[PDB]
């Protein structure tokens, strides 16, 4: 990150893009049901470990998703490829927590939001839905 | 070519967390 | 906002993406500097005094920009026009401030992430950052 | 139309803070 | 469309990004080699055609896709989905066609743009690529 | 443009892509009125001037444009500081000759239509709206 | 809801352009 | 920086277009 964090007007800047996301975050959250924010923590509890567990994995993926070759519209469309064909929980979990890691590594924010979008309609098939509510 | 590998490598992943499960 | 969380699926969509960008700025914090966290304190505390003291300012203004022929393309303008002849921090606290409340009513993520982005860029002018940098 | 109005709310606010501030 | 040329700066305007717009397809166009200038032409051909034929049929699917909860998203995974398991010309074609619709009809170029970009993705299957390398 | 033209899919993704937005441009048109069509000619004659005589100049700016430090949501804030203090017409046709030159050498066609659709804003103030209705 | 069946109805709109360009 | 010299210099080109006009 230090690496656009060069002069103190990067910085400032970053003070105020994060604080603007920070606050828009922060009252969504403050508006949402009590329902969706069992899922949240739902979503949570699953993808941490996940992510944790497989931390390792995660990482090189993300190593090969840096080549030239890679594109998030191409990815989309094999991960709904995959979903299609398997019914199970976890694939779609691996599926947020990668998703999640490639995140964490973009700091073009339009893109990052662009990609959570896409692949939050792709994830969040019937088969998804009807886990997460079972869950509830 | 890598985003159709990583996908099946997600889904090997996805079996191996619903066994463990 | 219960308007966009009609059925199930709309709920976990909802609870997806605010994982993921929750856990990005989660992450994206971390990585942060000392240097930059102070300046989000100092945005966090100065933004927040004037939200709450404009507060009926904030929301009669937003009843404006709700307004048909209002462009954010046209804001962005206007405010940096402003800025060039105003040099004082207030109209540059104030204007984040009012960018924040449009971001808290912006269902549309991408198009919100789009604002803060080009905003930041207008309101960190070099008298700003000099503002920011003066304090701590 | 409305974004020039708003600017100059924005700017009217700015001053009252400046002079508060002080 | 008059409704978005409403006073003379939106006539202006719209002649300006009209022209920026058009000379850039020019000179893309112009840089092309003679393969990718068939490609064009076969899809001009057929698409046209298509289009022309099943012209009621595109007319009433807009209607559709007119709707509240219609999503370029959804629809790319299920014009993906379609794909998989029909791997016909016409079904590509007329994907094409429907989207080319669609982007008539669209007055945010921002987004139409995206729409073109993600649905080329989803439609140039290998499948797509055989049928348009196999005509001259 | 060989560069992105590798393989057979990017052939005809770009075909796929081309034919969708020259539809869309030639269809934008043919429901433009006589006005809107007028003002188009207008900028077509001058700006086709301005970028054949300034040619050598619009070529070097932007290999600073290609700069990593430069971004066009800074460069669009320079641009309407410039417009606030000159009314010529010279410095408004010179700016569309620069973006409409930008976007001849950007192959990331949403970038490029952000970039049209911003700036077309800045360069579009009553100045510039006054030269092209009087010339009308 | 709506995109699940305009897929459909182009892939039957593509079946009769494969069997008439056969 | 740059985005600052290159406005200046469509500036310079816009009053020579308008002097030759
Ligand atoms: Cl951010
Ligand atoms: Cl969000
Ligand atoms: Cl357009
Ligand atoms: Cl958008
Ligand atoms: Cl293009
Ligand atoms: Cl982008």
């Amino acid at each position: 990150i230090l690496d656009y964090l060069s002069t103190e007007r990067d910085h400032v800047m970053m003070a105020v893009r994060y604080y603007m996301s920070k606050q828009r975050l922060d009252d969504l959250y403050r508006q949402l049901p009590t329902k969706t924010r069992s899922y949240i923590d739902i979503i949570n509890i699953y993808c941490d470990k996940v992510s944790n567990d497989y931390n390792r994995d995660m990482n090189i993926m993300y190593d090969m998703a840096s080549t030239k070759s890679f594109t998030v519209y191409d990815f989309n469309n094999e991960v709904n490829t995959i979903m299609l064909d398997n019914k199970g929980l976890g694939v779609r979990l691996a599926t947020i927590s990668f998703i999640t890691e490639l995140g964490r590594r973009c700091m073009n924010p339009v893109k990052t939001i662009k990609m959570f979008t896409l692949l939050s309609h792709t994830i969040c098939d019937d088969c998804f839905v009807d886990y997460i509510t079972d869950i509830s | 070519r890598p985003e159709i590998w990583i996908a099946q490598e997600l889904r090997r992943i996805g079996d191996e967390f619903n066994a463990y499960y």
